[PDB]
RNA sequence: UGUCCUACGCCGGCAGGCGCGGGUAACCCGUUGAACCCCAUUCGUGAUGGGGAUCGGGGAUUGCAAUUAUUCCCC
RNA sequence: AGUGGAGCCUGCGGCUUAAUUUGACUCAACACGGGAAACCUCACCCGGCCCGGACACGGACAGGAUUGACAGAUUGAUAGC
């Protein structure tokens, strides 16, 4: 009825947004019961960087956790990986909307991290980014053990282990289960006879410079195992030495 | 003073309809097709510096990027500055001028005057 | 939390729509 | 390679516009007698979500919402 | 060539407006009703009625906007 | 048949400009960048808002850190930046 070509009209004002105010239909679609119905009429495969910077702004801004996970595995995720197949780099507008994402954190990591991992077609330039702007943002400590968990219960990809030693490098005190479970995946890694990259060894490295206050003796002698017998030239001594000059407790 | 056999006077006390005859094609035309808001805008500013000032003084100035205004007689007596790109220029709004846009009173290049030719 | 997990206010925001969409171009007031 | 000489120059940015700090904004909202009977100053909301919980920033002539920008006279 | 290409009628000096139909196309534009060319009129060897630039006024469309002439029409 | 002489238009040098955005200089430099640019198409100029990383240290924050915002007043911009 009338409220068809109002929000065609929208749709028409998104395709071409590059500053000012948005209309107020525009601003009180998470308040509206038949959500995706409109957004569809809005047209969001069209949309400018600006306008979805925007949306990204409002959906973060209104709550209901559930929503804003919706809008980012549905419309927000794929702008990103379409924007980063094609211009091999992120958009600032994109990039700050991925920043108010991050505003939400609990949607952020089950609609956007999570789901690009799992995907299994994650690229290392997407990792980078997406690291660099989980880096930027302070994450709260229960969100980044349950991620962390999370990606290191995962089948293994070589842009998990960018995500990984980005989230060891926030420094917050970790779960034992966490750290268990961390260390069950790098002993996952003991037999295989695939060549692993030096980001696998730097993940590892990492775990060692911050949690080897944390380590059991066992576990300890297993990571010592573990670089016997998939070794590096350069980073396995330096994972010796400092697994050979950690105290417990 | 009179403008197409008409005085400035009956030019004020006029409805705006009958503006719509007493013009040229192209301004009936852009007032026919209706003024933006920035043209409102800037006709407020405008009216509200002619009615706050002293009878003896001339108003102050309003200082505009606005090229694309058509005189109307409502600012005659207005103190405005045009901006042509670098700099303002500051006029007097005469009446024998309302058929003119503001943009032309602020030229936006230099007359050229040529120099001794370099090699070629 | 994580891994369980998987009007008349309309109209009239649409007549303030309509009111700003008219206010664009004005062309009657003097 | 050759290096550059990093021109420093100096340019004060210290001066950020920031809002204004409002200090303990809850005690205007109730008046308690000396019983102990609690007197609303602010307008509840009758909103579909917000209600019970949110008062109305109270302007010159109406009240206004601050969850769902509801607008009276 | 065409979903902007236009048929028809009316208002129009003329650019153009109005009401209506066809054509997503060997169908409707469109028997594409082209221009040179041909036949009659005036001109009659001169900056000429050749040549049209440059200017002065009006009008109408295109487009948020034509002032530094967008374009077209008429003296 | 012309071009080169004339008026107009376009290209390249040069001259102006705050800017007159730009690769190529006897074929393959010369209506090539589908480039017939009034907003975008612009690579140029004159102004004006905005913010621009992690880590370490020192503050504030639960006696709210910060986010979102209806109406009105401002500057050249409907700037709750
Ligand atoms: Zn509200």
């Amino acid at each position: 009825p009338r409220v068809l070509e109002v929000y065609r009209g929208v749709r028409e004002v998104l395709s071409k947004y590059r500053s000012g105010k948005l209309p107020k239909a525009f601003k009180i679609i998470p308040a509206l019961s038949n959500w995706e119905q409109i957004l569809y009429v809005t047209e969001p495969e069209a949309w400018t960087a600006a306008a979805m910077y925007q949306a990204t702004r409002i959906f973060a801004s209104n709550l209901k956790e559930r929503m804003a996970q919706r809008f980012y595995n549905l419309v927000l995720l794929p702008r990103v990986r379409d924007d980063v197949a094609e211009y091999k780099r992120l958009n600032f507008h994109l990039y700050m909307a991925l920043k108010k994402a991050l505003f939400k954190p609990g949607a952020w990591f089950k609609g956007i991290l999570i789901p690009l991992c799992e995907s299994g077609t994650c690229t290392l330039r997407e990792a980078i980014i997406v690291g660099s702007i989980i880096t930027k943002c302070s994450i709260p400590v229960l969100h980044s053990s349950a991620a962390m968990l999370k990606i290191a219960e995962m089948e293994y990809s070589g842009a998990n282990s960018i995500f990984l030693r980005l989230l060891l490098d926030k420094k917050y005190a970790l779960p034992y289960r966490v750290l268990d479970a961390l260390v069950f995946h790098f002993l996952g890694f003991r037999t295989e006879k695939r060549e692993l990259p030096v980001l696998w060894h730097q993940c590892l490295l990492t775990l060692v410079q911050r949690y080897k206050a944390d380590l059991a003796t066992d576990q300890k002698e297993a990571l010592l195992e573990l670089l016997r017998l998939q070794p590096h030239p350069q980073l396995s001594p330096e994972i010796r030495r400092e697994l050979q000059s950690a105290v417990p407790r | 003073f009179t403008y197409r056999g008409v005085d400035l006077d009956q030019l004020l006390d006029m409805s705006y309809e009958q503006l719509m005859q007493l013009y040229s094609a192209r301004q009936r035309r852009r007032l026919n097709r209706g003024l933006r808001r920035k043209q409102h805008s800037l006709l407020k500013r405008l009216r509200k510096a002619k009615k706050e000032a002293p009878p003896m003084e001339k108003p102050e100035v309003v200082k505009t990027h606005l090229r694309d205004m058509i005189i109307l007689p409502e600012m005659v007596g207005s103190m405005v500055g045009v901006y042509n790109g670098k700099t303002f220029n500051q006029v007097e709004i005469k009446p024998e001028m309302i058929g003119h846009y503001l943009g032309e009173f602020s030229i936006t290049y230099k007359p050229v005057k040529h120099g001794r030719p370099g090699i070629g | 939390k994580f891994y369980e997990q998987y009007s008349n206010r309309l109209q009239e925001v649409l007549n303030d729509y309509y009111k700003e969409k008219a206010e664009n171009c004005v062309k009657l007031n003097t | 390679a050759k290096k550059r000489k990093k021109k420093s120059y100096t340019t004060p940015k210290k001066n950020k516009h920031k809002r204004k700090k409002v200090k303990l904004a809850v005690l205007k909202y109730y008046k308690v007698d000396e019983n102990g009977k609690i007197s609303r100053l602010r307008r509840e909301c009758p909103s579909d979500e917000c209600g019970a919980g949110v008062f109305m920033a109270s302007h010159f002539d109406r009240h206004y919402c601050g969850k769902c920008c509801l607008t009276y006279c």
